[PDB]
């Protein structure tokens, strides 16, 4: 039940996979921003 | 900078789906150039199948399903014994102006 | 019911000029924008120009500026005009809506046919 694409180099831009990171959202704070 | 083509070929026996694939001359295709899908009855009769690279238009049935499948245009439909014996034009919005593709003939069975 | 419909006489000889015009229904020219596509005998079918839903217009950059398209608010009527034909220049003419405010953004309705052939 398994099914493996082959990559390789010569695999074009669209059959060679593009590597996806998908972020999910108190800790993790944004930087605040400060003056003089 | 204006090539559009399809494969002008398809022939799906039922039950099995299949993609066409239209391709442009910028490579692969972003929605930010909007990919439009149409079929063509054998009387001049024309329908809207796909519409902004990922919708289905309003009114066609969800057996029609168009997305960016590979890195080009391209359109899935799910055999049909019947209904599906048309020709399919694939549209690319250009800065300026709209390009319509030069369809593609299905016969199924 | 939304429809389209697009009416004239469509037998032209060459050199003279002829115009089509296209009638609507269901929908207004506010909400929605009309596009032109035309059907040589045989071939593929080609973008003609395009109408603004609030005024401007835009033509095929090919095509020549010598031809206009002419549109109706109040009653609900476009015309579009050829002012000298060309014997390359038989085709099938078709109107078509477009609703770039919609979210089907892409042209939703097209026009029902006109023949148009030289001699």
């Amino acid at each position: 039940p398994l099914q493996s694409y082959g990559f390789q180099p010569t695999n074009g831009v669209g059959y060679q996979p593009y590597r996806v990171v998908v972020l999910s959202f108190a800790t993790v704070c944004g930087p605040k921003k400060s003056t003089n | 900078q204006a090539v559009v083509t399809q494969e002008s070929a398809l022939t799906t026996s039922p039950g099995e789906t299949v993609t066409l694939t239209c391709r442009s001359s910028t490579g692969a295709v972003t929605t930010s150039n909007y990919a439009n899908w149409v079929q063509e009855k054998p009387d001049h009769l024309f329908t809207g199948l796909i519409g902004g690279t990922n919708n289905r238009a309003p009114g066609v049935p969800a057996r029609f399903s168009g997305s960016l499948i590979g890195d080009k245009a391209a359109l899935t439909i799910t055999g049909a014994q019947t209904e599906d014996e048309a020709i399919y034009f694939c549209a690319l919005w250009y800065n300026n102006h709209w390009v319509f593709g030069g369809g593609t003939k299905l016969t199924v069975l | 019911q939304v429809q389209l419909k697009q009416s004239g006489p469509g037998l032209v000889a060459p050199s003279q000029s002829l115009s089509i015009t296209c009638t609507v229904s269901g929908f207004s020219l506010i909400n929605y924008a009309i596009s032109w596509v035309r059907q040589p005998p045989g071939k593929g079918l080609e973008w003609l120009g395009v109408i603004w839903t609030g005024g401007g217009t835009n033509y095929n950059s090919a095509l020549k500026s010598r031809l206009s398209i002419s549109k109706d608010n109040s009653k609900s009527q476009v015309f579009l005009k050829m002012n000298s034909l060309q014997t390359d220049d038989t085709a099938r003419y078709y109107c078509a809506r477009k609703d770039y405010y919609g979210r089907y953004y892409g042209m939703d309705y097209w026009g029902q046919g006109t023949s148009v052939t030289v001699s």
